[PDB]
């Protein structure tokens, strides 16, 4: 279940970025984080586990 | 399955890729473009840092223009997703017109009726959540007497 | 027990060297001075420099820092019987005198951080900024009872005496018991020194009598006294003997090179330091370099004046640098502290907290003499709200509780910021009330900008690039010794200089012709005084002060 | 961190898990505590809309 591109998604956080150590102050977020929605009945919640 | 775990936290302690001085320069005509059509501030902030996992991906030492082409795929969903089914008129004029100016008699007109008006004016009651909590921060003269004084004196 | 000591010879020796060590006779009587003053002035509480304690007996100096409570109170007898020797009649009114401790020790200066278990029972001098305290109340140390059936009198020392050896009714001699009055209070760090990293540490004092008054919460004050444990675990307290105040006021050479205009304008370079990472809103940036400095102390004798509190919003859209330059000011902040939204703590307020009474000083308290960095302002509650209001006015926090009244300083400066609800555009409508705050008071600020995204495709160019070039494959402390140099520096108006200012505050007003104008002479002052403190002068320049008119000039657009 | 009913969850955590997840940091709203523990953790939210 579920859709091609979705999966697509989830490999893309885990990975994850790089947080740029700046000298100059405060330093770079560099972290992407992914809300899950889409239709419900499917059982989607347990998927996600 | 233990052993697939570890390899994606591998390459996380190797690379750890940079923003390219030369290759970006000409990526940045791209995103004028892009940025064209707070929707999009924010979009640059964020397609750069997913950006960043491809180059990891593929033990890239530097960005290349390819990674963009793949941050496209992602934002042709987002298009649809924008719809979440603009305009400055319909948001606070509508609200504040039909408030007092268009009924001055004001019964059968309070709190606990006044969603069914919310209805013809294809507003949700989630939306009105927003405005009606927030009314009172609006110095209504009219909204605070009825709101306050019923809600424990009766 | 009722065992006693005859003439112990460590007790007697303590006294006769103290009571020579006061006995400035050989010298010009400083102490004696001081004792003649003291009894004038009708105090009771002697303070010892520990240093001249160190020149005349090395020997008495390390007893007394090893070993605090038998020391203290062979020296606090010294004083009696000095006084006693000086003027019999004083020492008669009084029951017993007490001694306080100022100077400079060697290991013993620490702070509450560094305050460990080590230093238990000797003692201590502890710096910090206080973060609570309670009401006055008194504590009986020596109750008298007589009983008329018996005509037996009895005292105790410190379960209270109710009953006589056979139950019989003990009505107290109230005049002849002495009472004196007591007070919990506690500290933290300075922020600048206190790393955000671990957890803090809290040390309770106890104040004593002509104590109670003499520390306020909010300041900052440097406490010394006996480190004991009130009764397997064990809770630390500190019993005070002095409490001073505080007043918050090698590289001096290389900054007056960097103040000479011969070479190049420091002031323009300057303001673009401070928000490294964020493209234009470069006459923002001015004005907050601007809210850094200012100054903020007059001489103020037992009342109050206009002063230079005045504090600078920032509204705009989201992601558009309007959250990021609060976090910029806020790392390279002096004197600064960081509170945000809710709060919940009381903001400005000492909330009296219960079930302990305490009154935890809040952010605007526990920041005098800085500057405030607050973020999404509309999320504070209407009291916090209202509240607010009343600190900037008169420039003190008011707080009226069950039986508590306060008086806190609040020479603080706010910086704050506040997302447009959900007006995203935000010009149709005034900003007065279209950026969720709701009071016109909103006009008692320096500044309100506006930073929406207009389409402006010309700057769209640069803001892009800029973000991708910050890498920097291939100036952080100089802003902070400079704030040092212009906080002893009153750059002094000149009217003569001045005037040529003033004459165009109207053409200010007059623009509207082709929110508030009646306000803008405060600001022009703030402004102006800003430009030459970052110059070190001590007389305002007519170019300076001419910049100054410009940012007002495009401060309204 | 894979969060289960977000929207479930208590408003007491939430005026402070905003700041966190963009400053990476939790910080302590409390009178005078200052400590900020390190938060670079990366949110996977999960809720029905």
């Amino acid at each position: 279940f579920g859709g091609t591109d979705m999966k697509k998604a989830i490999a893309c956080l885990l990975f994850g970025g790089s947080r740029k150590r700046l000298p100059d102050g405060l330093t770079r977020r560099g972290d992407i984080n992914l809300l899950m929605l889409g239709d419900p009945g499917t059982a989607k919640s347990q998927l996600l586990k | 399955l233990a052993k697939l775990k570890k390899f994606i936290a591998y390459c996380r302690v190797k690379c750890g890729p940079r923003l390219s001085a030369e290759a970006a320069e000409k990526l940045k005509n791209r995103y004028i473009i892009m940025r064209s059509g707070p929707i999009t501030v924010r979009q640059l902030e964020a397609i750069v840092r997913i950006a960043e996992a491809l180059s990891k991906m593929k033990l890239q030492p530097f960005a290349t223009e390819a990674d963009v082409e793949e941050a496209l795929r992602l934002f042709q969903v987002s298009t649809l997703d924008a719809a979440l089914s603009q305009e400055d008129q319909e948001m606070l004029s509508r609200i504040e017109k039909q408030l007092k100016r268009r009924f001055a008699i004001g019964s059968q007109v309070s709190e606990h009726s006044i969603i069914k008006d919310f209805t013809k004016q294809k507003y949700p009651e989630h939306a009105i959540h927003k405005v009606l909590q927030l009314m009172l921060r609006r110095g209504e003269i009219q909204h605070r007497m009825q709101r306050k004084v019923l809600y424990r004196l009766k | 027990a009722g065992t006693v000591v005859l003439d112990d010879v460590e007790l007697r020796e303590a006294q006769r060297d103290y009571l020579d060590f006061l006995d400035d006779e050989e010298d010009q009587g400083i102490y004696q001075s001081k004792v003649r003053e003291l009894i004038s002035d009708n105090q009771y509480r002697l303070i010892v420099n520990v240093n001249d304690l160190r020149r005349k007996n090395e020997k008495r100096a390390n007893r007394l820092l090893n070993n605090a409570f038998e020391e203290l109170v062979a020296f606090q007898r010294a004083l009696k019987d000095f006084v006693a020797s000086i003027d019999a009649t004083y020492a008669k009114q009084y029951e017993e005198f007490y001694v306080g401790l100022e100077g400079s020790f060697g290991s013993k200066h620490v702070s509450p951080r560094t305050l460990t278990s080590c230093f238990l029972s000797c003692v201590v001098c502890v710096e910090g900024i206080v973060t609570k305290c309670s009401l006055v109340r008194p504590k009986v140390v020596r109750s008298v009872h007589y009983c008329p059936a018996t005509k037996k009198t009895i005292e105790r020392r410190y379960v209270y005496p109710t009953k006589d050896e056979e139950n019989n009714p003990l009505e107290t001699e109230y005049g002849l018991s002495v009472y004196k009055d007591h007070q919990t209070i506690t500290i933290q760090e300075m922020p600048e020194k206190a790393p955000a990293g671990q957890l803090p540490r809290s040390v309770d004092v106890i104040l004593d009598d002509d104590l109670v008054d003499k520390a306020k919460p909010g300041d900052r004050v440097q406490v010394v006294g006996t480190y004991r444990c009130l009764p397997g675990t064990f809770r630390t307290v500190l019993i005070a003997c002095n409490v001073k105040q505080m007043s918050k006021d090698e590289d001096i050479a290389k900054i007056k090179k960097f103040s000479k205009t011969r070479s190049k304008d420091i002031f323009d370079q300057l303001a673009k330091s401070l928000a490294p990472s964020i493209h234009g809103h470069d006459y923002v940036k001015k004005a907050i370099l601007c809210l850094l400095l200012g100054g903020v102390e007059r001489d103020l004798e037992n009342g109050s004046h206009i002063r230079g509190d005045i504090n600078i919003l920032l509204i705009g859209d989201p992601s558009v640098a309007k959250s990021q330059l609060l976090r910029y000011v806020l790392c390279t902040a002096p004197r600064a502290i960081p509170t945000t939204g809710r709060g919940s703590s009381g903001v400005g307020l000492t909330a009296a907290v219960t079930t302990d009474r305490r009154l935890e000083a809040g952010a605007m308290v526990l920041a005098d003499r800085g500057v405030v960095c607050i973020d999404e302002f509309d999320k504070m509650s209407d009291m916090d709200r209202t509240a607010i209001h009343e600190v900037m006015e008169q420039g003190r926090v008011t707080i009226a509780k069950a039986g508590i009244h306060a008086r806190l300083n609040a020479r603080c400066s706010v910086l704050a910021a506040a997302n447009p609800v959900y007006g995203r555009y935000d010009q149709y409508k005034t900003p007065m009330e279209n950026i969720g705050l709701q009071d016109s008071l909103l006009s008692r600020f320096d500044l309100l900008f506006i930073m929406l995204d207009q389409m402006d495709p010309e700057q769209d160019r640069e803001i892009s690039d800029h973000v991708l070039r910050m890498h920097r494959y291939r100036s952080a402390a100089f802003m902070k010794k400079y704030i040092h140099v212009a906080k002893i520096i009153k750059p002094v108006l000149t009217q003569e200089s001045a005037t040529y200012i003033a004459e165009e505050y109207s053409r200010l007003r007059s623009q509207d012709s082709m929110p508030v104008t009646a306000r803008t002479l405060e600001t022009l002052i703030r402004l102006a005084t800003a430009h030459a403190k970052a110059r070190m002068s001590k007389t305002v320049d007519l170019q300076d002060a001419e910049e100054a008119v410009e940012l007002v000039q495009y401060a309204y657009f | 961190v894979c969060i289960d009913e977000f929207d479930k969850m208590r408003e007491d955590d939430r005026v402070a898990i905003h700041e966190a997840m963009e400053q990476q940091t939790i910080s302590i709203a409390k009178a005078g505590i200052t400590t900020t523990l390190n938060s670079r953790c990366s949110v996977l939210a999960a809720a029905n809309s």
